[PDB]
């Protein structure tokens, strides 16, 4: 009924990797 | 009565919420969900309507089963913006149904989402860079990608300022080299324990 897993340290979704490209195409990478 | 005990929870559970204080909302809200009589699906549907953002606003997401369910999937697209950091995407879902939701009485409660939905979306900057000190202009450029307009690097230090006063964040922003340094333990608490 209610999740809290979604607060994960997970970034493998799809708007995580958007943001991911993004801050990469302005020079930031881990 | 049950059904007055269930009616009494409900209406307080409003005023906590509208007072701000989440813990207590949900306490009397989930009392009255789950107490309500299994037959009476418009009442508990009501209840869920006010119980859904005070839950949300404690870290914990609804089902797409449980919104199908009691036919509140004007829900669906406004957690999963705040579940991701997607502001762009909240701004849209809240816009799209801004009529049910005023109707509803919670269209103010579900504008504190954006307090979450910038801790998440921060969280993820930090989870994505994997550093303790974060570039303020990393953040600008989450921000700017949610088209938040006119933002930058004096908008950002007071969105942070505002986060970290609130418990969102654990950390301190060093102005000499622009950065966000944050603990190497667990710089983004729960949401239900940040209240």
């Amino acid at each position: 009924v209610w999740e809290d897993n979604w607060d994960d340290d997970n970034v493998e979704d799809d708007f995580s990797n958007q943001l991911r490209a993004e801050l990469e195409k302005h020079g930031y990478k881990m | 009565s049950t059904a007055q005990r269930v009616t009494y929870k409900y209406y307080v559970g409003r005023k906590a919420m509208f007072d701000s204080d989440f813990k207590q909302a949900e306490e009397y809200l989930s009392f009255a969900f789950e107490h309500c009589h299994r037959s009476s699906q418009k009442n508990k549907r009501m209840i869920l309507i006010y119980l859904l953002p005070v839950k949300m606003l404690l870290g914990h997401m609804p089902t797409v089963e449980l919104l199908k369910k009691y036919h509140l999937m004007q829900f669906a697209e406004v957690t999963r913006a705040v579940s991701e950091g997607n502001l762009l995407l909240l701004h849209e879902a809240l816009a799209k149904h801004e009529a049910f939701f005023i109707r509803c009485g919670i269209f103010l409660i579900l504008e504190k989402l954006k307090i979450i939905t910038y801790r998440n979306l921060f969280k993820k900057v930090y989870l994505l860079l994997k550093t303790h000190q974060l570039s303020l202009d990393a953040f600008l450029v989450a921000l700017k990608f949610m088209q938040v307009e006119d933002v930058d690097i004096d908008e950002v230090q007071c969105i942070l300022a505002n986060l970290i006063y609130m418990g969102h964040v654990k950390g301190y922003i060093s102005h000499q080299h622009q950065k966000l340094v944050v603990s190497k333990q667990n710089p983004f608490p729960p949401l239900s324990t940040v209240c």
